[PDB]
């Protein structure tokens, strides 16, 4: 299933290489350790609600 | 926006307004980057100088946190034509950079096939806008928000008497009585995918607004993603 089961638990950009989940982040975001999370690098990340 | 809710303190941070020389909003836009708006190409003949608010949420009453930014350059897809509505996509250079705080933040670009494959298949997107709030109204001076269903392709060729393209995509209710409607025009569609608000469409046009079989229009961001990618290099 790969990508299709659940994003490749992605948080965001889910790619299929060499039978394998690759996961990626938008701009102002880095992919962390685990290959999955995705870390703002600053104040304001885009798509997050200023809520707080 | 018809029905739907008001935008609270910081959901649509992502909302730019088109205001034109009489400082009233008119079309709707999305907070790219710090320098760029993306907003619908037929926007750009509803007048003839217009400048972009940010951080508005009310027009009446002036927040602090609104800021008014001049347009640099105007990157308008040459293959736009009122004829078809087609290729309705614009995106606008600012002189000044976005001050990014409470209620002005960008909208995240997908990658094409992701956005297709993951953010497209999702039940739901939201738009959002200044647009009427009733088919026969004035512009909204509240900033709304509106959940819309993903509209199966079939069915929104079938309730249309336009041609759909391939550029476009309906979103929207076939009985519930809520929608965009003129004046949201340009302004955001955005897919939510774990709490990170991807820019999906464009409101493009729609057959008056929130009648019964027929839905809102909007421009397919994933058609233009290379083309809004090149506009941000110049
Ligand atoms: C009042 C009003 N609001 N509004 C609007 C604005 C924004 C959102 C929504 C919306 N979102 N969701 C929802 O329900 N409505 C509604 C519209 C109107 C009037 C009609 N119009 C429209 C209708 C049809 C076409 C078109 C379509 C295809 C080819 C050529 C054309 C253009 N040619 C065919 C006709 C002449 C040239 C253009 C404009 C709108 O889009
Ligand atoms: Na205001
Ligand atoms: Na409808």
């Amino acid at each position: 299933k790969l990508c299709s089961l659940d994003n490749g638990d992605c948080d965001q950009f889910c790619h299929e290489e060499q039978n394998s989940v690759v996961c990626s982040c938008a701009r102002g975001y880095t992919l962390a350790d685990n290959g999955k999370a995705c870390i703002p690098t600053g104040p304001y990340p885009c798509g997050k609600q200023t809520l707080e | 926006i018809v029905g739907g809710q008001e935008c609270k303190d910081g959901e649509c941070p992502w909302q730019a307004l088109l205001i034109n020389e009489e400082n009233e909003g008119f079309c709707g836009g999305t907070i790219l980057s710090e320098f760029y708006i993306l907003t619908a190409a037929h926007c750009l003949y509803q007048a003839k100088r217009f400048k972009v608010r940010v951080g508005d949420r009310n027009t009446e009453q002036e927040e602090g946190g609104e800021a008014v930014h001049e347009v640099e350059v105007v990157i308008k897809h040459n293959r736009f034509t009122k004829e078809t509505y087609d290729f309705d996509i614009a995106v606008l250079r600012l002189k000044t950079p976005i001050t990014f705080r409470m209620n002005v933040a960008p909208a995240c670009l997908p990658e094409r096939d992701w956005a297709e494959s993951t953010l497209m298949t999702q039940k739901t997107g939201i738009v959002s806008g200044f647009g009427r709030t009733h088919e026969k109204g004035r512009q909204s001076t509240r900033l709304k928000m509106l959940e819309v269903p993903y509209v199966d392709r079939n069915s929104c060729k079938l309730s249309s008497s336009f041609i759909i393209t391939q550029n476009m995509f309906c979103a929207g209710y076939d009985t519930k009585q809520e929608d965009a409607c003129q004046g949201d025009s340009g302004g955001p569609h955005v897919t939510r995918f774990k709490d990170t608000y991807f820019v999906t469409g464009i409101v493009s046009w729609g057959e008056g607004c929130a009648r019964k079989g027929k839905y809102g229009i909007y421009t397919k961001v994933t058609a233009f993603l290379k083309w809004i990618d090149r506009s941000m290099k110049t």
